[PDB]
């Protein structure tokens, strides 16, 4: 503002500045609307957030970004599953042959390594032919979770930003898919692989993350009940903790109380049990000193332990 | 004699062929020197004392217009009218006073700078302030008065930052129990109205008053009817009432729907009701003055409202009946011709909650005046713009019981910590509308960029609003660059507040425009783009004027009433400075900005 | 020199002090022998000698057959009447009731002094008939007192008002406490003897039991009287707790509130009505925080004023603090007084809102000033006559280290482990709890 006002000339690099900032916490909008009024991995991962997908590429840039959102630029704009696989392939080539340019530093040198993980993990969903083989895709993804929990945020985002827009295109396209797999199938896996990226957005305390993951899968709900699914109950629950970590007490006790109001836990792709929902409440509701302690134990917690129906064996027993 | 001396001497000026000019000159030098000489023993105090003097005087040599310069005749004569206007025993009244402010403010001229003004202190102007805003809600006035009202008027907010109490107010309950007082009765209240008539109308209205209270005050000395006398002796001043007294001689639909909307549905109601009681005297002679009189019907409706109500009390109830079977239809009427009915039929259901039924036990009786579902009337009352009232009603209606308009209710009435106590259920969506209603700075951001991210991408049509929303969130924070690139992507107060704060002076101002922001956009404007100083007062004053005029227009929340306030106080600070001279007086401007701190540190931060 | 600059600030403490106790009394002696000796203070002192003479001569006049309780005598009939308004005509001085503020130019004549004293008095109910006077001052107010004789202890009172305007006065320092307001009405008790004092009548309130008892009936005529209800409650006092809570659910089940009705019958205009509610919210709010923090008990019925010209509410009678009242033989084990009718005078949201809102900005403000409090406790704690116990005579009056531990009490009330939310959550749990008011004294009236 000081240097608009002043007509002064840093502005620019000021704004450049902001541009870069407004993409480290992922408003994608408001670097969009500071773009359009005059970096290339700055409009390149807008873009490819955004699912603007007529932006003109340049050809022989070092900049990941740009190679993989020419993949998914290809994802799109194409009817053949090989146009796609010939895109994948050049961009892991020219990924390659980047490395080994040789004077990089280190934060070049782990973008351009999370691109190669990035075109990997689309080539891996791209080629599934049946259930079985996206019930595995998904198993791995869980695994790398475990690897994701302690290691460096820029790498983490990274690839997880980009899974979600693998999922995503992968879940709109209905000509890129094999046969026998439905859009209820990809829209449920995509489904699952938000909600997990969204349990190893909330160990590394990224709030704003959290908070748009959780606004993207509540956009998620209508087009979800078309197609045969039973997801509020986990989606719900997901903007419940969003709410709880932003400092929303109250909003999240009243929110999961909604959802064990007026929700049949039971009938539920991505199930969720009444045991775990009570007591997630009961837990809020003590460390907000909601209501007495006398209450808490006869509304939430043998409640939820007679939910448990006789079963004493598991994780959500121990819980 | 206040009065009369003040009235006469403005028109005999105005009027100052040859023998009759000299004729009146003659008269004027003599009434003059017999004002002079005038003095009684019916001065409350000395100072009614020095007040007429002061005003018989300074009106015997007043020019055909008035100013506001510091020393003059007609300025003295203003300060002396306002000063007397606030008080509670006052000399003139309203006809004169009227007539005296319709003669100074006719055409008036503010002085260029404010050392050489009548009000140039923030005290005076403290103390002036509620009876200026009270004298600029006419319509005679020229526009030069009205630019000094509204500096009289910035400069009491940017001293004080406390709106004046009549902007303030919502219903009328004030002045029906400014006339109605004494007894507290509508005989008294209807007996004020009919009185004032007799001093500010013309030859046909005093003559229908004085006929009427003839009548009255004559079936109420015969007949021996102790609570009408009673109300007489109060209402009435004893040369009116020895004159009203034929002491030896002898005296010589509306109930419907879509009635609500012609501007004549309160004078035809009137009438229709007070025809139905003919035994009251106060209402028998109420018809003629209800037709002829303008104006007359609202201000009478509620007192006639009651008298029939308590008339037919062990009757047949055939008013009540009528009434309330109507107001079904009349509460649920969205209109803007018929708004300003429904606010006289509000208003009359609370000035009959403040009338004790007779033979009662608790104030819970006078639900039984007429018949009104408090739901409906509450609703009524927030599309009239009354939220403490629909908040009462909302109140009555949930003990009737022992939330779609308590939220339209909490969102717009004047607490920091109501709307908090509403429940409502919860949601991400929720919880961004508690924090843009809470102007939060980054906390609003967070949400709102989620959700504007999420319906860009989803290629939404909420996203606008989305925009918009953020643009505002934007503003409240003091990023000013950032809404300006949401801005060029495609609100009025958003693009004026950030084309000034980031000095943008080439934008196209609209044109009577309702907003403060381009007001105070076009004087810097101007203030940018000229080489005089007197192309700039210009623009000022022509500000100072539609900010006055829009304050004047009625019907906004508090809000909008303290944006415009505070556009008025912005006015004043750039014309207390365009019009320094010297050193002296730029540090006598810095040391107002101190004092004026010292109550900014205490005051509502959206005004500050 | 205090009592020389200040004289209507330290002449009646010098007054009560002469007329390690034996010790005290000596000094305040010889201070007031050299008071009556200089030329700056020569005509106040003797005014506020003869003056306190025939204020305790009146207090401690009782006669059960020329002061009949509830009457309205006038104060000519006895002897100490006839020498009490002889020598307040002789003799002029301040109403002594009336709060002076300390003048940096030294300069106290314009003062209003008493002129005159209305003809007649009225009395209270009692043993020790509480008078209650009324003086017409020089300005032409009116300021009335209760003259108080027996054997009470008001400088317990008067320590404690002094150290509530003192945190009230810690709260204006903070934007969200001074935006609003927040704050206590405060009084003025003077200690004249150990057992004779000066309380200042408050203009023009009402005590709450006083409005209660009556709209009761007004308004529910088929519910029990407020003695029923206290009957009912008192004789199921030596039963266990199930039958007491039982009982009280069948009591408040009859019992309805009427407290909304305090404000549509002395605020009949919207805008009035809006702002009156408000600040009786407010003034509730303030008080129920600053009263946990301190322990503040004996918050029945009769220590309430409702005043009908601006809604607020008014404490007297500050003297059981630091939980001095739940050592008493039926405990007072709630954290301040929210029974169902001070929530019903807060609106169509009850609690939430305005009361909860206020709640937690006191309450922050607070403890952000914990370091001011202990300031404040601790120079109670070096007042040689101030009692941390409530000595039983007083408890027999009231149901028909200490300084260590009571400052490290309110100094764990102030700490900040729990957020301000989840403390008065727990708090306005606790307070409004049955299980919590079926176990109160009967004449702490709960089903009210
Ligand atoms: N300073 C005061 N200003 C106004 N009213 C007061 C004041 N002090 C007491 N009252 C009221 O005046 C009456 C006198 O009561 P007191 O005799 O002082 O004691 P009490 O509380 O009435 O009786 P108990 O036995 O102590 S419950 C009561 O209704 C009090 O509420
Ligand atoms: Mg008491």
């Amino acid at each position: 503002d000081s240097h608009l006002r002043g007509r002064d000339l840093q502005s620019r690099q000021d704004c450049n500045a902001l541009i870069k900032a407004l993409s480290s916490l992922g408003l994608a909008g408001l670097s969009n609307s500071l773009l359009q009024s005059q970096s290339l991995d700055a409009t390149f991962t807008t873009a490819r957030k955004l699912e603007i997908w007529n932006l003109p590429a340049p050809v022989n840039s070092d900049s990941w970004a740009v190679t993989v959102y020419k993949a998914y630029q290809s994802m799109y704009q194409a009817q053949e599953l090989d146009t796609v696989r010939s895109m994948v392939h050049d961009g892991l080539k020219n990924t390659v042959r980047h490395l080994s340019s040789g004077s990089l530093n280190t934060s070049v040198l782990r973008q351009q390594l999370g691109a190669l993980a990035a075109l990997t993990e689309l080539d891996d969903i791209l080629n599934v032919r049946d259930q079985s083989e996206l019930q595995c895709t998904l198993a791995t993804f869980e695994k790398r979770s475990k690897w994701m929990m302690s290691g460096r945020y820029a790498d983490v985002s990274q690839i997880l930003s980009c899974r979600e827009t693998t999922l995503s295109m992968w879940s709109q396209r209905h000509n890129l898919r094999a046969a026998g797999l439905t859009s209820a199938d990809a829209r449920l896996v995509q489904i699952r692989g938000m909600l997990l990226s969204s349990d190893i957005f909330r160990f590394h305390r990224a709030r704003q993350e959290t908070l748009n993951l959780s606004t993207a899968l509540s956009d998620l709900i209508p087009s979800c009940e078309s197609l045969g699914l039973s997801v509020d109950a986990a989606i719900k629950m997901e903007a419940a903790n969003a709410l709880w970590d932003h400092g929303e007490m109250i909003s999240s006790i009243r929110m999961l109380q909604a959802i064990d109001k007026d929700s049949s836990l039971k009938k539920q792709s991505v199930p969720l049990s009444r045991s775990d929902l009570l007591s997630k409440i009961g837990y809020q509701v003590s460390v907000a000193r909601l209501e007495s302690p006398d209450a808490i134990q006869k509304k939430y917690l043998e409640p939820a332990l007679k939910e448990l129906k006789g079963k004493i064996e598991g994780r959500e027993a121990g819980q | 004699l206040a009065g009369y001396a003040l009235s006469s001497l403005a028109d005999l000026r105005v009027f100052l062929f040859k023998a009759t000019k000299s004729k009146a000159q003659e008269f004027h030098a003599w009434f003059s020197k017999y004002l002079a000489a005038y003095d009684s023993p019916e001065f409350k105090d000395e100072g009614q004392k020095q007040a007429f003097r002061s005003i018989t005087e300074n009106a015997a040599h007043i020019r055909a217009s008035g100013n506001a310069e510091k020393g003059t005749h007609e300025s003295n004569l203003l300060l002396e009218i306002l000063k007397d206007w606030g008080r509670e025993n006052q000399l003139l009244n309203e006809p004169a006073r009227d007539v005296a402010l319709s003669m100074l403010c006719g055409v008036f001229n503010i002085p260029p700078s404010s050392r050489l003004d009548v009000i140039e202190t923030d005290e005076d102007a403290i103390k002036n302030g509620a009876v200026v805003w009270k004298s600029c809600s006419s319509q005679r006035l020229g526009g030069e008065y009205l630019a000094w009202a509204g500096r009289v008027l910035g400069r009491s907010f940017a001293a004080s930052g406390e709106v004046p109490e009549d902007l303030l107010r919502e219903s009328q309950l004030q002045e029906y129990r400014r006339l109605s007082q004494g007894v507290g009765s509508s005989e008294e209240g209807l007996l004020n109205l009919i009185k004032s008539l007799t001093i500010s109308g013309d030859c046909f209205t005093a003559g229908l008053a004085e006929a009427a209270l003839r009548t009255i005050v004559s079936d109420a000395i015969s007949d021996n009817d102790h609570d009408l006398l009673s109300a007489c002796q109060e209402s009435l001043p004893e040369p009116l009432l020895i004159a009203s007294n034929w002491d030896p001689y002898r005296t010589p639909e509306v109930f419907s729907a879509r009635a609500l909307e012609n501007p004549n549905w309160s004078q035809h109601l009137a009438i229709r009701l007070a025809l139905s009681a003919p035994k009251i005297v106060t209402l028998r002679v109420l018809p003629p003055i209800l037709s002829k009189v303008k104006g007359f019907a609202e201000r009478a409706f509620p007192f006639v409202v009651h008298l029939v109500l308590a008339y037919q009390l062990d009757k047949q109830q055939s008013a009540k009946r009528e009434l309330s079977e109507s107001l079904q239809e009349w509460l649920n009427f969205t209109s803007e011709p018929a708004k300003e009915n429904l606010k006289l039929l509000i208003n009359t259901i609370l000035y009959l909650r403040t009338q004790p039924l007779p033979g009662e036990s608790s104030i819970a009786d006078r639900a039984h005046w007429l018949d009104v579902n408090m739901a409906s009337a509450a609703a009524a009352a927030t599309r009239c713009g009354m939220y403490k009232v629909a908040l009462l009603f909302a109140e009555l209606a949930a003990e009737s019981t022992r939330s779609d308009i308590l939220l339209e209710i909490f969102e717009n009435i004047d607490d920091p910590d109501a709307y908090y106590g509403l429940s409502q259920d919860a949601s991400l969506s929720t919880v961004l509308a508690r924090l843009e209603y809470e102007n939060d700075g980054a906390k609003s951001l967070a949400f709102r960029g989620a959700q504007y991210d999420s319906h860009l991408r989803g290629r939404d049509l909420q996203s606008r609003q989305d925009c918009n929303a953020l643009i505002k969130a934007l503003s409240s924070l003091g990023l000013a660059g950032l809404s300006n690139s949401l801005l060029q992507s495609q609100s009025l107060d958003a693009t004026f507040t950030t084309a000034r704060k980031l000095e943008i002076w080439n934008l196209p101002a609209p044109v009577n425009s309702d907003s403060w922001a381009v007001t105070v956009y076009k004087a810097y404007q101007s203030m940018y783009q000229a080489q005089e100083l007197d192309t700039v007062r210009s623009m000022v004053h022509d500000g100072l004027k539609n900010t006055v005029r829009h304050l004047s227009s009625g019907s906004l929340n508090t809000s909008v009433l303290r944006q415009q306030l505070g556009a008025l106080a912005a006015l004043t600070e750039l014309d207390d400075i365009l019009n320094v001279r010297d050193q002296s007086e730029l540090q006598c401007t810095l040391a107002t900005f101190e004092k004026r701190s010292k109550w900014m540190m205490s005051g509502r931060y959206a005004d500050v | 020199r205090i009592c020389v600059d200040h004289p209507y600030h330290g002449m009646y403490h010098i007054w009560t002090g002469a007329r390690v106790a034996v010790s005290r009394q000596r000094a305040t002696d010889k201070i007031a022998k050299a008071l009556s000796k200089n030329n700056k203070v020569s005509s106040i002192w003797p005014a506020i000698d003869q003056t306190s003479r025939v204020y305790h001569a009146l207090a401690m006049d009782r006669d059960p057959t020329r002061y009949k309780s509830g009457q309205k005598v006038p104060i000519k009939n006895s002897p100490v009447g006839q020498n009490f308004l002889s020598t307040m005509s002789n003799n002029p001085i301040p109403p002594p009731t009336l709060q002076i503020e300390v003048s940096a130019n030294l300069d106290y004549s314009h003062v209003p002094m008493i002129h005159k004293f209305a003809p007649e008095m009225a009395i209270a109910s009692g043993v020790s008939a509480p008078k209650i006077l009324t003086a017409i001052g020089t300005d032409g107010r009116k300021y009335k007192q209760l003259v108080k004789g027996g054997n009470d202890d008001l400088r317990q009172d008067a320590i404690m008002e002094q150290v509530f305007a003192a945190v009230s006065e810690l709260l204006k320092l903070h934007r969200e406490t001074r935006q609003r307001n927040l704050g206590i009405r405060t009084y003025k008790v003077l200690p004249l003897t150990s057992s004779s004092g000066l309380i200042e009548f408050v203009s023009n309130t009402i005590p709450l039991h006083e409005y209660l008892m009556p709209a009761h009936e007004r308004y529910y005529p088929k519910d029990l009287k407020g003695s029923q209800c206290r009957k009912e409650i008192a004789n199921a006092q030596t039963k266990n707790t199930e039958t007491r809570i039982a009982v009280y659910r069948r009591v408040t089940e009859r019992f309805h509130p009427v407290m909304r009705y305090f404000f549509m019958e002395y605020f009949p205009d919207p805008d009035e009505w809006f702002q009156k509610r408000t600040n009786y919210t407010r003034t509730t709010a303030a008080i129920s925080m600053l009263g946990h923090v301190l322990g503040l008990g004996d918050r029945h019925g009769h220590n309430i004023l409702l005043d009908h010209k601006t809604g607020e509410v008014v404490h007297i009678d500050l003297g059981v603090a630091f939980e001095m009242g739940r050592v008493l033989p039926v405990p007072e084990l709630v954290p301040f007084r929210l029974t169902r009718d001070i929530v019903d005078g807060m609106g169509i949201t009850k609690t939430e809102g305005v009361f909860r809102r206020c709640c937690e900005f006191t309450l922050d403000a607070l403890r952000e000033e914990a370091a001011s409090i202990q300031t404040i406790l601790d120079s109670l704690r070096h007042d040689t006559l101030y009692q941390w116990s409530i000595s039983p005579v007083r408890m027999a009056k009231l149901q028909n280290s200490e300084a260590d531990r009571a400052i490290e009490v309110v100094k764990k009330k102030l700490s900040k482990t729990l957020s301000v939310m989840a403390t008065v959550n727990d708090l306005i749990n606790q307070a409004t709890s049955v299980s919590n008011l079926a176990v109160l004294y009967s004449g702490w009236a709960a089903y009210a």
